[PDB]
This record gives structure tokens, sequence and C-alpha cells, in this order.
């Protein structure tokens, strides 16, 4: 093969050599909105977003039933 | 001034909302 | 749990043929969403009033299960009532339409 | 600290500015401090009263002002 399409990715153990390896964050944070918000402090949700925020304080069960 | 109007316990007493959980997440489930 | 005395005379007095009068005229002016809502309130209400004075006050049905075995007692009600009487009536009914254990017999032999 | 400011309405809040003080007691030995009303007024405008909670006695400032 030419080398194009080749495998995308380290082995662990060259990655845990070159000390490159990172285990972490099953889950991710995908808007930068959404990844400072602990960082911001003061602002972790816009106004707008509160307001919609504050439509699903508890799940609905007239919707669920229908 | 003297009251006179029957008060009832609902404007002053309000219950808390049981019947539908809550949703800390405050996102719908679809999401 | 409790008002369950309330709750058979709030069954009698919807039962009441006079009180489908005042319903009627209750109704006007008035909207589904309010109803339910209404009813919605009251549901929320009472079990609010459970969840509030559980907390420091025990009634006469106090028990070392607690409103466990009231909850169970009213479940075992209505079986007995409702679900009891369907089967008193299906039974009657496959004794009268196949003979009694119709419905578990086995298929006709090939 | 809780953001949960109480309403100053007699209702909930009896005598609440009838005098120009308010005072509290402070930690377990409950030290003495009092307070100018003005500098408690100053809180119930940043104060938001769509925020309402405990049996609608207590409402929310905006976190701006909270934090």
């Amino acid at each position: 093969p030419s080398g194009a399409y080749r495998l995308p990715a380290v082995d662990y153990k060259r990655q845990l050599s070159r000390g490159t390896l990172v285990e972490g964050a099953d889950f991710y944070l995908p808007t930068a909105q959404e990844q400072q918000r602990l960082a911001r402090h003061f602002e972790p949700y816009s106004e707008q977003e509160q307001e919609e925020r504050r439509k699903f304080r508890f799940q609905s069960i007239s919707v669920y039933l229908a | 001034k003297t009251l006179e109007r029957n008060v009832p316990m609902k404007e002053i007493l309000q219950p808390l909302w049981v019947v539908e959980p809550p949703n800390f997440l405050r996102q719908p489930v679809w999401k | 749990g409790f008002h369950f005395q309330q709750y058979i005379a709030m069954a009698g007095r919807a039962i009441n043929p006079v009180q489908w009068t005042r319903a009627w005229r209750r109704m006007e002016g008035k909207s589904a969403t309010e109803v339910y809502r209404d009813a919605l309130a009251w549901t929320n209400n009472q079990f609010a009033q459970i969840s509030r004075a559980s907390q420091y006050r025990a009634w006469w049905w106090q028990n070392p299960l607690g409103m466990g075995l009231v909850l169970y007692g009213t479940y075992k009600a209505w079986h007995m009532i409702y679900m009891v009487r369907k089967q008193k009536k299906t039974a009657q009914l496959v004794a009268a339409a196949y003979g009694q254990g119709g419905q578990w017999l086995n298929p006709v032999p090939r | 600290m809780l953001n949960f400011i109480p309403k100053r309405c007699p209702s909930v809040s009896l005598l609440f500015g009838k005098r120009p003080v308010q005072r509290i007691e402070v930690g377990q030995a409950r030290h003495q401090l009092e307070i100018p009303v003005e500098t408690i007024e100053k809180i119930y405008e940043g104060v938001d009263s769509r925020l309402e909670y405990h049996n609608k006695d207590y409402n929310a400032m905006k976190w701006k002002d909270f934090m």
C-alpha cells in the first residue's frame, strides 16, 4: 500500500513512551459556549438560555401521557 | 380597618410540585 | 395515604345525578385545560400533603411498614372488587361457551 | 450562602423597614452585627421578582451581583 489510507492512530504503548497518551473524558463538550461554562463563573448561561432552561424544571407527565 | 374577607390557605401556603419529577439537567428527554 | 373517607364521600357525590346538573352548570365558561390543571393540582396537593405531614405526624394506621401496608391494602381491595369480579364473569362466560377449562384446552390432535 | 432573599412584604417579613437598622447573629458564638437598612435595600435592586421559592417567600438575585 501507498500509505495514504494508513491507520489514523498510534498505539498506546508508543504514545506512553512519547509522553503523549491521554486517558480521560469518556464524554466531551462540543461547543466552546458549553466548554467555558465552569470557567466564566459569571454567565454560565446567557439570559435567553436561562429562560429557555426554566421551561424544563420538571418532566412533562401530560406529554408523557399523550 | 377590620378583616372580613375569607382568606383561603392557598393564598398563604403553596404546595410543592411532586406529580411529575424534577429535571436537574433542564433538558428534554429526546435531547 | 389519607382521607379515604373523604374519597368515598367524593365518589358518593359524583354518583349523584344532582351533582351532575351542578357540574353541568359549573362547566359554563370553562376549558379542558383548566379542568385538567385543576385535577392535577388537587392530586399534587394530596401527595404534597403526604410528603410534608409524614415528616412529623403519624396516623392511626401507622405500623412498622408505614404507608406501604396502606397502599398494599388499597391495591388488594381494588383487585378483589374489580379484577376478581371480572374473573367471575369470565369464568361463567368460558364455562357457558366451551366448558370449564375451555381456554386451556390443548389444540385438536392432527 | 444561598441566593434566597426574603420578600420585604409584611405578609412575609413583618416590620422590614419600620426602623433604619437590621440585626443578625453570626457564627456559633452568635456575635451581634447591625447593618443599615439602606445597605440591605441595595440588594433589592438586584433581586429578580420572576423567581420565587420556598412557599414564594424568597426571591433570587441576578447571578452577576450574587457572585
